[PDB]
């Protein structure tokens, strides 16, 4: 017949090819499709979805675990005190592991775009405020105070009408893409830090509580995008499923 | 403008002066069955303004200490009224949803709740607390009826997904210091043209307070809430004797 | 050949066989809707606006 | 049609409004030049999360910024290309001596919610459509490849299920069936969209048969009849007894996907198949922890 | 020669595989076909011809086989009692075995359309009556009397000049396609129930016999199909055919 | 009596919809329906026995040898047709052996 | 090549020999005559009509 | 029989020979044979600059 | 199938062939490559220096 050679690449399995195979029913016609609201072409319009981000991962018990949704601020001294600190790494162990952009981001090894957080204010319609919410670039330190705080990029929030201010975390990167960092050699690829802290005070009248709590939603802008796709750090079996 | 709204369907009317617009879900409205998706062939019957109004359920109370409740659906309707009775006496069911949630407070309250519509929200047990027996929750946790069921374990929202990332379903907010309702629409979720209202429940509401409730000694503290739903775009077909169970 | 296959996508297949689900994955289309689960709202606002007012 | 209810009835209207539409989109989004601004009225900063939609704030809103030009492709995130790779699915043993198959064949019931790794990634949706690829390795338990004969027969529902070796049902006169040796490359075929229904779904909430639901009937809650594709079935052709023990393991990879309404994925372990139970004294947090909040 | 590379499907032998293959005799010609009356190119064609049903499917004697062909009518009390009832599954265990219609699903997994029962009367010509046929749809239990019976749809038929009547078992399913019902989780597939009442008497003059009998045909509509074939669950051969 | 089948339709009886039926009925062939190799014959050749010790053996091709392709063959009175015959050979442990 | 296959049906064959009985299966023609079977009776009657007056 | 997976940067590297990680339900893997010819496949530019 | 002949060449491994490979990443899409000073073509470049 036709002369032809092997090439020693033969009689290998690779699970990523895509190729042919013998249908096992012949003329066999499926279903037909109806129509079915939700249907979802990309992942990155899951990944533009703001879901809560657990920056309050302190207690751990099985009674307190509801309690790492939100952050409490009340009435201090008026120094300008810090309220709360975390990372901008959406792939790094953290509070960016409770959103659905950590879940869906620790799939890729490299990552790309802007970020969002959005806090929202719940405590009574007659208390006031300001806060001032600050993105640190890599190479500083963690800021000592709100002095060196603010010269980094950062919003100045007033509780009003309006319970919730969004601060944008833009792309500041040497490289095109970051791989995911940990603590070595590979925290080349840290994104920064964001620090909260008190502008004026916490003032409330007589007759209503003294200690309100603060909710944050994380999510995606429009320039994000990952590739490389690989497999999550976390396997959720401990032995047999039977 | 957004802050107003009134809703009027069939005989009933709601007002509210304190609104936060409405979610569509998914981007879709009710709608009838076409005739490409349509399997049966005897003709449905569509009693219009008898099943679609407003119906409420009950009145449950917050405090200070609260987990949440969850409801099915439409397994709280199967007895109430004109949709009650033709479904219990046809086989097959499909209608939308229209879901509106009232809690009101002072000026001096604060809190903050979550209302979310979870599609085929199965419930799961404790597996006896070490994982080893293999047990099934009762009827009364799976369709608790009109009444409701109160969550055991909200963190995981009693089968096994966190609670964080339920945004991702068609949801609102009620914040006591902006608004105090929640509305949300709901087309009709599933793989089928038409189903069993007995059988199948569609999807499920989730209430659970993400901050908790709080208020000076002196004030009101009985802060309840409660439920108003309305079908929309409802069919029946199979029509034979009245089943219950 | 059967027009037999599970699926405005997956236009570029190779087959080899008369059944349209043996074919190759092929390259899908590239859209996306982002607003059907950001923005769900019946009223659409104005980033310069205020939402509630 | 007289009456002025009927004629101006919208009942019937069977045609969906959508809100939204797709657009094409092969890269991510450009940034744009912006500078500074002071005005009284427009505030793209301050949001109302009450509404139940994302911020609309973008980076020129908020910052100055440079005009840049994006050409990163977003073709790795689609289904097709998440999805189809093949990965563990089943897995069958054929002892000489034991407990489990020891008589040289075996019946494995066909599912997905065997292995975590694949069900935590099938389970982010509620309803998938696919065609399959099913990719059949076998080798004894240290590696080796020995000279056998092995057979695999697709038992559709309904079907009589072999009760031995030599069973009449391996007359395989109309299921499909396929014969292999060991020393040959692993055997793959290709499977269609069988399900009744338009989609399979991975939950269902309700009961299968009708009547009382009492407690001795609760194995039923769940169960949804319209994903229950049948029987693999595997035997060594012969008369006598093999001379080796055998394993056989099954991956499966999906092509032309098709997913609706996402959920949230797993948080906890996973205990048993087709079922949401979880370990109800040891519920662990779903990242790691710190001391303090104000510090790293 | 050529470069060719094997990939992961080479040297298996897949029975329902249809491909070329070397033929043994060359320049061999067929003898030609000439007219034979009586061709089927479709099965659907055997699917829409009637069979008898064996409603009365009671007695197991070999002497008494040839009885379960029709089931009895005589005169009652007038109270509207209740004939006979049968499930409605082609392809389930009961009467629906003796039909060709039954035989041919069984070697099909799913099944779809309408179907249609024809009931003849072989009493005297002085012979009247008038009887109420009903079909149940699934969720329904046992009707307990003909007042619950005659909420579904069904027929009432009278005696005369034409000695049959034909009741259509409509289509009505949730799913497109139903599977082959058993007890257990798939007795989600039921068709319904079929039931026959009396509706006024059996009246016979003097000199009539007081007893009738009733032979039911069974068979398709024009859109019923089936898919996915496989193998029949009865094997006729209970050990070496000699 | 006639010997006809019944001409009743569902619009006759009851009340109906408009329904598009979309169905296919290409599995229901002649071809879909023989096309699926059967098992039609056995050959032994043991080392010492009674039926073919010598190491040669002799078939009668024939059809009726096994129940399950014989009843679908005989549903019909007349049958033409192709054919296409498989041999699998392996010793009565299933062991592949050089020969 | 030579016609000496085995077959208005069978039109989408594939071969690589002389001889026309070596090609694939392929696919058939759609057609049916259930009369044949069903209603082999002489004079044709309406079904509103009575079959027997 | 042998198998190769590659494993890019932050997945978890197998530690046993039964380790889960050998599920390869994302990563890249190939199965092949000592009585195969070599296996070879294709790599692209990964690097991130 | 198709009848075809193995030719006395097959299953070897050249190092110096050029072939075609099966890529183990689908829908890879590698870093934009930017403009950098100093690329060279071809060896007699540096031979001239
Ligand atoms: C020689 C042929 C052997 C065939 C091997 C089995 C093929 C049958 C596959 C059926 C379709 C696979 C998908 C099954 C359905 C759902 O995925 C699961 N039920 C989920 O639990
Ligand atoms: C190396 C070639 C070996 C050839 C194997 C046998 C081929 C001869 C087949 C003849 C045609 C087969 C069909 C035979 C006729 C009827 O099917 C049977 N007589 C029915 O009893």
């Amino acid at each position: 017949g036709f002369p032809t050679e092997l090439k020693p690449g033969t009689n290998q399995f690779l699970t990523t090819d895509d190729g042919v195979s013998a249908p096992i029913l012949p003329n066999f016609h499926p279903t037909p499709c109806i129509h079915i609201p939700g249907e979802v072409r990309n992942l990155l319009e899951l990944c533009q979805v703001e879901t809560i981000l657990e920056v309050n991962n302190v207690p751990t018990n099985a009674t307190s675990l509801m309690e790492r949704l939100r952050f409490p601020v009340s009435a201090q001294a008026g120094k300008g005190e810090l309220c709360a600190v975390f990372r901008a790494d959406p792939g790094r162990n953290g509070p960016w592991q409770s959103t659905l952009l950590g879940q869906l981001c620790g799939y890729y090894t490299q990552w790309s775009g802007s970020l969002e957080v959005t806090f929202m204010f719940t405590g009574s319609f007659m208390a006031t405020g300001k806060m001032l919410i600050a993105y640190t670039p890599p190479g500083g330190p963690l800021p000592k105070d709100r002095a060196t705080a603010m010269l980094g990029t950062h919003v100045i929030w007033d509780f009003g009408l309006q319970s919730s201010v969004t601060l944008v975390i833009p792309w500041i990167s040497n490289t095109h893409y970051r791989a995911h960092a940990r603590d070595g050699v590979f925290d080349y690829y840290t994104t920064g830090l964001v620090s909260i802290w008190y502008q004026t005070n916490y003032v409330v009248p007589i007759g209503a509580p003294n200690t309100a709590y603060i909710i944050a939603l994380a999510a995606a802008q429009k320039n994000f995008t990952m590739k490389l796709c690989k497999d999550a750090s976390d396997i959720l079996q401990t032995g047999t499923i039977q | 403008s957004d802050r107003v709204a009134q809703l009027t369907i069939g005989n009933s009317t709601i007002t509210t002066q304190e609104a936060a617009n409405i979610i569509v879900g998914y981007g879709e409205w009710p709608s009838y069955c076409s005739d490409s998706d349509a399997t049966a062939v005897d003709k449905p019957t569509r009693p219009d303004v008898s099943v679609n109004r407003f119906y409420t359920l009950d009145t449950k109370l917050w405090e200070k200490s609260s987990k949440g409740w969850y409801w099915k659906f439409p397994d709280v309707l199967t007895e109430t009224g004109v949709f009650g009775q033709n479904a219990q006496f046809h086989y097959l069911y499909r209608s939308g949803f229209c879901i509106h949630v009232q809690c009101n407070a002072s000026k001096f309250h604060q809190g903050a709740l979550l209302v979310a519509v979870l599609p085929e929200y199965v419930i799961g047990t404790v597996a006896g607390g070490t994982g080893t027996e293999d047990s099934h929750p009762p009827y009364k946790q799976t369709q608790p009826g009109a009444d409701g069921f109160e969550l055991q374990h909200p963190y995981v929202l009693d089968a096994g997904i966190p609670i964080s990332q339920l945004t991702v379903c068609p949801h609102q907010w009620i914040n006591l210091r902006t608004n105090n309702c929640a509305t949300i629409i709901v087309p009709y979720i599933n793989a089928l043209p038409f189903d069993s209202a007995l059988n199948h429940c569609n999807f499920g509401l989730l209430v659970v307070p993400i901050s908790p409730l709080d208020y000076d000694q002196g004030a009101t503290p009985v802060i309840p809430i409660t439920i108003t739903l309305a079908p929309m775009c409802s069919e029946f077909a199979g029509l034979r004797q009245a089943v219950t169970q | 050949e059967n027009s037999n296959s599970a699926t405005t996508i997956n236009y570029t297949t190779i087959n080899y066989y008369k059944d349209s689900y043996a074919a190759t994955a092929g390259k899908q289309s590239l859209k996306q809707d982002p607003d059907k689960f950001a923005n769900p709202v019946k009223d659409i606002f104005t980033e310069m606006a205020a939402p509630l007012k | 049609d007289r009456v002025a209810d009927v004629i101006e009835s919208s009942i019937g209207d069977s045609v969906s409004r959508a809100l939204t539409h797709a657009l094409p989109a092969p890269t991510g989004q450009d940034t744009q030049v912006s500078s500074h601004r002071l005005d009284t009225g427009k505030v793209p900063a301050l949001q109302a999360a009450e509404i139940g939609a994302s911020s609309n704030a973008s980076d020129e809103s908020m910052i100055e910024t440079r005009c840049v030009l994006n050409s990163h492709s977003t073709a790795e995130t689609t289904l097709d290309s998440f999805f189809s790779r093949a990965g563990l699915v089943g897995e069958i043993d054929l002892p000489l001596k034991g407990t489990t198959n020891p008589n040289g064949y075996a019946n494995w019931d066909i599912d997905i919610t065997g292995y975590a790794q694949m069900r935590r990634k099938v389970e982010l949706f509620t309803y998938m459509r696919f065609d399959a690829e099913f990719t059949f390795v076998a080798c004894t338990p240290t590696g080796e490849v020995v000279p056998q004969l092995l057979q695999y027969m697709f038992v559709p529902p309904g079907a009589p299920k072999p009760d031995s070796r030599e069973s009449l049902a391996w007359q395989t006169a109309t299921n499909p069936s396929v014969f292999v040796k060991l020393s040959d490359p692993p055997a793959q075929v290709s499977v269609p969209f069988m399900s009744p229904a338009s989609a399979y779904q991975w939950f269902y909430d309700g009961y299968p048969t009708f009547g009382e639901h009492k407690q001795e009937k609760d194995l039923e809650y769940g169960a949804c009849p319209n994903n229950m594709m049948g029987t693999f079935s595997v035997r060594t052709v012969g008369t006598s007894k093999s001379k080796y023990p055998l394993v056989v393991r099954i991956y499966m990879r999906m092509k032309h996907v098709r997913a609706w309404i996402p959920r949230p994925m797993r948080n906890q372990n996973y205990l048993f198949k087709a079922n949401p139970n979880y370990a109800g004294n040891s519920i662990k947090p779903t990242g790691t922890s710190r001391t303090a909040i104000t510090t790293l």
